[PDB]
C-alpha cells in the first residue's frame, strides 16, 4: 500500500488587512490514505470552530481539502495549521505568512 | 412511480404493423424495457433500450425520447402469436424498477371461409351449445341467465385453417340453442 | 446527474 | 445452465398463517426484486435489493418482510396473511442495478378467510354434433370444469395418451358462477377440433386434464367429506361412426 | 468556453466491523454542486450550489437511490477485492472511482471518462473508446472479464454520451450566472531580499475562475520555466482560485524578469515586473 505525504498551504480568502474580517484557509493536497487531522492555530491555541471541504482526490488519485474558518487578523495575532497524518511521525506546523 | 401505457385492450389484425406507447415522470430514467407475458406466464424480456433514438431487433423496434419522456414499441408481421399482455417498465434509480399497467394485445385471425353455426353436445350431466365458424368482427355477450363464455380463436395447423368459437351451458331444462343476445348474423346453420 | 446504469461489483 | 428459481408456484393460505416464498438465482446477479401481480394491473414492486446483504423499500412495501444474506437467495416473508394479500408473486434479477430484469415462474398465492371454502373441479366433455359433421366436416369437443375454487387449474387437450397443440382452445380466465361472493367458485371451458374422419374413428381417446392446485399433506383439514388436494381430474370420450 | 462534468467517489473500509466510509462529490467544471457523505445525519443526496436546489424532489430521490447503489457496490467491492490480493481484514483500504464527460465549448460530446482505483493505485479504466477496458494486473483481468461478459462498457457508453451531456448542458443553463462566468484574476507582484545582495520574486494571481490559469517567469525575452517555485492552484473558498509563482534574482536584477498572466477572463496576457 503506497502512502503520500501531504502538501500545506496557509492563506486567507482575501488580502489581508488589521481590523477586517476574513476567512483563515488550509489547503492540504497530494496525500493517501484520506484520514488526516487539520487543525486552525490563534497564537498556537485551538480554534474549535472551523469546516472543511467535501473530500475529493485529483487526477493522480490523491485526496485535497481545505479547512476554514473566519478569523479578524490583527498585527500581534499569528496564525497556524497544524496538520498529522500516517506519513508524518508528528505534526506538521505551517505559520500563516502574510506573503 | 407513474408509469402509464396504452390501457388496452388493442386489436391488430394478423400481418399488420401495431405500435405501443409508454410514459413515465422522472426524467432522469436511464433504461426502459419491453416485456411479453401471456396469459399465466412470467414477463418474458423482449427489449431494453437506452440511448435517445431508434433500435431494431427483428421485427421489434424500440424507440426512445428522453426530451418527452416517451417510450415505445413497434411490432412488424403482426402474428396471432403475438397476442398478449405487453408490459413497461422504467428505472427510477437503483432498484426501483417500476412496471406500467401493461397493455393487453389482441392479433385477429384471418379468416377463410366465414360460416357461422351453432350445435348441440352431450355426455353422461349439463347441456352445451357451441357458436362457431364465425369472423373475428363478431362480439360475443354474456349476461342472459346459465353460463356464456367468451371468444376463442383456435388453429388447425396442418389445414391452413383458423375458427372462431363459444360455448353456453346449462342444467335448466328452458335453455335451448337458439336462447343470443349479442347481434349475430342470420344465416346462423341450425341442426334439423 | 449520477449514472443509472453500468456499475457492477468487481 | 444458470438461471433463477421461485418456490413455491402455488400456495394456499389460511387467514393469520405466515408463508415464505423462497427465491434464488445461480447466474452471480447483484439486484434482486420482489413484484406483486394483481390480474387487474400489472405488476408493482413489492421490494428491491441492489448488493448482497443490502435490501430496499419499494412501491408496495406494507406488509412483507424481506432479506439478503447471500447473493443468491431474496426470500419474500408475509407473517401475517389477510384476504387482500391475494395475489401472483413473481421473482427477478439483474446484474446490475437499472439493468434489464429476468423474471422466474410465478407463485399464485390466495388467501383465504376459511379453508372449507376450496374446492377441486368437476370436469366432464361433451361430444361433437353429428349436423356439425354433415355440415362442415369437422368435430369439435368441448371440456368443462365446474365448481372450484380459487382459480388455480391448467387445462390440457390428450389424444391416445399423447397431449395435442392443435385445434385447441382455452378460455383465457375462469368465469364466476355465482359472481356476487368474494369466494364465488369459477369454471372453465375448452374446444379440441379435428376432422370428422378422425372423430368417426372409434379407436380414438380423447382425454381432457385439467390439473387443480390445493391443499397439501402438511396442511390440516378435519373435516368429514373430503379435502381437495393438489389432483388431477380427467375426463374422457371415445369417437364412433355412427 | 469549454466545459465538463465529473464525480467522484471515495469509499474507506474501516478496521474491524465498523460500517464504511462513502464520500460522493459532483462537479460542473470547477464547481462542486451535490454531495453525499455516509457519515452524515441526512443520508440523502445534499446540494451544495444555489441553481441545483431547484431540482423537483424526483431528482433528489432517484440520486439519492443511486448514489447509495454505489456506496453497496464499493461495500462489496472492498472485501471482494482484499480476498483479491489475499489481504487482512485487520487493515484499512480505499476504493475509487472517477466518471464524466467533457464536452467541446459548443456543449458537443467531445471526451468520457470511467477509471477505477484500489488504494492509491489504478484498477481498471474505460478507453477512450468507451467499449475497451484496460485492466492494471492480474486480478483487474478477471474483473475486466467478468464487466466485459456483462457489457459494463456499453452501458457506459450510453451514459457518457447520452445522459451526462444532457445534464450537463441542462446544468450550464440553470445557474448560468455561476457556471458560465469568468472572473478575471488580480494580480501583484511582491519583492523580498533573502539576503544582502540576495531577491525574490512572487508573482500573485487571485480570485479567477476558471481555475485553468497560465503564470511563468521570463528573464531578458525567454522564458525559464524550471528556475521557479510554482504552487499548485488553490481554492480561497468563495468560488474562486490563486496561484503564484517565486523567482530567485540577484539585487538590483528585479527588472530582468518578467511574470506573464494567462486566463479566460483577460483578453490579452498581462506581463508584470517590480515597479
Amino acid at each position: 500500500m503506497i502512502q503520500r505525504t501531504p502538501k500545506i498551504q496557509v492563506y486567507s480568502r482575501h488580502p489581508a488587512e488589521n481590523g477586517k474580517s476574513n476567512f483563515l484557509n488550509c489547503y492540504v493536497s497530494g496525500f493517501h490514505p484520506s484520514d488526516i487531522e487539520v487543525d486552525l492555530l490563534k497564537n498556537g491555541e485551538r480554534i474549535e470552530k472551523v469546516e472543511h471541504s467535501d473530500l475529493s482526490f485529483s487526477k493522480d488519485w490523491s485526496f485535497y481539502l481545505l479547512y476554514y474558518t473566519e478569523f479578524t487578523p490583527t498585527e500581534k495575532d499569528e496564525y497556524a495549521c497544524r496538520v498529522n497524518h500516517v506519513t508524518l511521525s508528528q505534526p506538521k506546523i505551517v505559520k500563516w505568512d502574510r506573503d | 412511480k407513474e408509469v402509464e401505457q396504452n390501457s388496452g385492450p388493442l386489436s391488430v389484425p394478423e400481418g399488420a404493423i401495431a405500435s405501443l406507447n409508454c410514459t413515465y415522470s422522472y426524467r432522469g430514467s436511464q433504461s426502459f424495457f419491453w416485456y411479453r407475458q401471456y396469459s399465466g406466464k412470467s414477463p418474458e424480456l423482449i427489449m431494453f433500450i437506452a440511448s435517445n433514438g431508434d433500435k431494431e431487433d427483428g421485427r421489434f423496434t424500440a424507440q426512445l425520447n428522453k426530451a418527452s419522456q416517451y417510450v415505445s414499441l413497434l411490432i412488424r408481421d403482426s402474428q396471432p402469436s403475438d397476442s398478449a399482455t405487453y408490459l413497461c417498465a422504467v428505472n427510477f434509480g437503483g432498484g426501483k424498477l417500476i412496471f406500467g399497467q401493461g397493455t393487453e394485445l389482441s392479433v385477429k385471425p384471418n379468416i377463410q371461409n366465414p360460416d357461422p353455426a351453432v350445435y348441440q353436445l352431450r355426455d353422461s350431466d349439463k347441456s352445451v351449445c357451441l357458436f362457431t365458424d364465425f369472423d373475428s368482427q363478431t362480439n360475443v355477450s354474456q349476461s342472459k341467465d346459465v353460463y356464456i363464455t367468451d371468444k376463442c380463436v383456435l388453429d388447425m395447423r396442418s389445414m391452413d385453417f383458423k375458427s372462431n368459437s363459444a360455448v353456453a351451458w346449462s342444467n335448466k331444462s328452458d335453455f335451448a340453442c337458439a336462447n343470443n343476445n349479442s347481434i349475430i348474423p342470420e344465416d346462423t346453420f341450425f341442426p334439423s | 446527474e449520477l449514472a443509472g446504469i453500468g456499475i457492477l461489483t468487481v | 445452465i444458470a438461471g433463477i428459481t421461485q418456490a413455491p408456484t402455488s400456495q394456499i393460505l389460511a387467514a393469520g398463517r405466515r408463508m415464505t416464498l423462497r427465491c434464488t438465482q445461480d447466474m452471480r446477479h447483484n439486484a434482486m426484486y420482489w413484484y406483486r401481480q394483481d390480474l387487474g394491473l400489472g405488476l408493482r414492486l413489492i421490494h428491491y435489493s441492489n448488493t448482497a446483504g443490502t435490501t430496499g423499500k419499494g412501491e408496495v412495501p406494507d406488509g412483507y418482510s424481506v432479506s439478503r444474506a447471500n447473493t443468491d437467495d431474496f426470500p419474500l416473508t408475509l407473517a401475517s396473511a389477510v384476504p387482500s394479500q391475494t395475489s401472483v408473486y413473481f421473482c427477478a434479477s439483474s446484474w446490475s442495478f437499472g439493468t434489464e430484469a429476468f423474471f422466474g415462474q410465478g407463485t399464485r398465492l390466495t388467501v383465504v378467510e376459511d379453508l372449507n371454502k376450496v374446492f377441486p373441479p368437476e370436469v366432464a366433455v361433451f361430444e361433437p354434433s353429428e349436423a356439425e359433421i354433415s355440415h362442415t366436416q369437422k368435430a369439435t369437443l368441448v371440456c368443462l370444469a365446474t365448481g372450484f375454487y380459487p382459480d388455480h387449474v391448467e387445462l390440457s387437450w390428450w389424444v391416445n395418451g399423447k397431449e395435442v397443440h392443435s385445434g385447441v382452445c382455452t378460455d383465457p380466465q375462469p368465469l364466476k358462477e355465482q359472481p356476487a361472493l368474494n369466494d364465488s367458485r369459477y369454471a372453465l371451458s375448452s374446444r379440441l377440433r379435428v376432422s370428422a374422419t378422425f372423430w368417426q374413428d372409434p379407436r380414438n381417446h380423447f382425454r381432457c386434464q385439467v390439473q387443480f392446485y390445493g391443499l397439501s399433506e402438511n396442511d390440516e383439514w378435519t373435516q368429514d367429506r373430503a379435502k381437495p388436494v393438489t389432483q388431477i381430474v380427467s375426463a374422457e370420450a371415445w369417437g364412433r361412426a355412427d | 468556453g469549454s466545459h465538463s462534468m465529473r464525480y467522484f467517489f471515495t469509499s474507506v473500509s474501516r478496521p474491524g466491523r465498523g460500517e464504511p466510509r462513502f464520500i460522493a462529490v459532483g462537479y460542473v467544471d470547477d464547481t462542486q454542486f451535490v454531495r453525499f457523505d455516509s457519515d452524515a445525519a441526512s443520508q440523502r443526496m445534499e446540494p451544495r450550489a444555489p441553481w441545483i436546489e431547484q431540482e423537483g424532489p424526483e431528482y433528489w430521490d432517484g440520486e439519492t437511490r443511486k448514489v447509495k447503489a454505489h456506496s453497496q457496490t464499493h461495500r462489496v467491492d472492498l472485501g471482494t477485492l482484499r480476498g483479491y490480493y489475499n489481504q487482512s481484514e485487520a487493515g484499512s483500504h480505499t476504493v475509487q472511482r472517477m466518471y464524466g464527460c467533457d464536452v467541446g465549448s459548443d456543449w458537443r460530446f467531445l471526451r468520457g471518462y470511467h477509471q477505477y482505483a484500489y488504494d492509491g493505485k489504478d484498477y481498471i479504466a474505460l478507453k477512450e473508446d468507451l467499449r475497451s477496458w484496460t485492466a492494471a494486473d492480474m486480478a483487474a483481468q478477471t474483473t475486466k472479464h467478468k464487466w466485459e461478459a456483462a457489457h459494463v462498457a456499453e452501458q457506459l457508453r450510453a451514459y457518457l454520451e447520452g445522459t451526462c451531456v444532457e445534464w450537463l448542458r441542462r446544468y450550464l443553463e440553470n445557474g448560468k450566472e455561476t457556471l458560465q462566468r469568468t472572473d478575471a484574476p488580480k494580480t501583484h507582484m511582491t519583492h523580498h531580499a533573502v539576503s544582502d545582495h540576495e531577491a525574490t520574486l512572487r508573482c500573485w494571481a487571485l480570485s479567477f475562475y476558471p481555475a485553468e490559469i497560465t503564470l511563468t517567469w521570463q528573464r531578458d525575452g525567454e522564458d525559464q520555466t524550471q528556475d521557479t517555485e510554482l504552487v499548485e492552484t488553490r481554492p480561497a473558498g468563495d468560488g474562486t482560485f490563486q496561484k503564484w509563482a517565486a523567482v530567485v534574482v540577484p539585487s538590483g536584477q528585479e527588472q530582468r524578469y518578467t511574470c506573464h498572466v494567462q486566463h479566460e477572463g483577460l483578453p490579452k496576457p498581462l506581463t508584470l515586473r517590480w515597479e
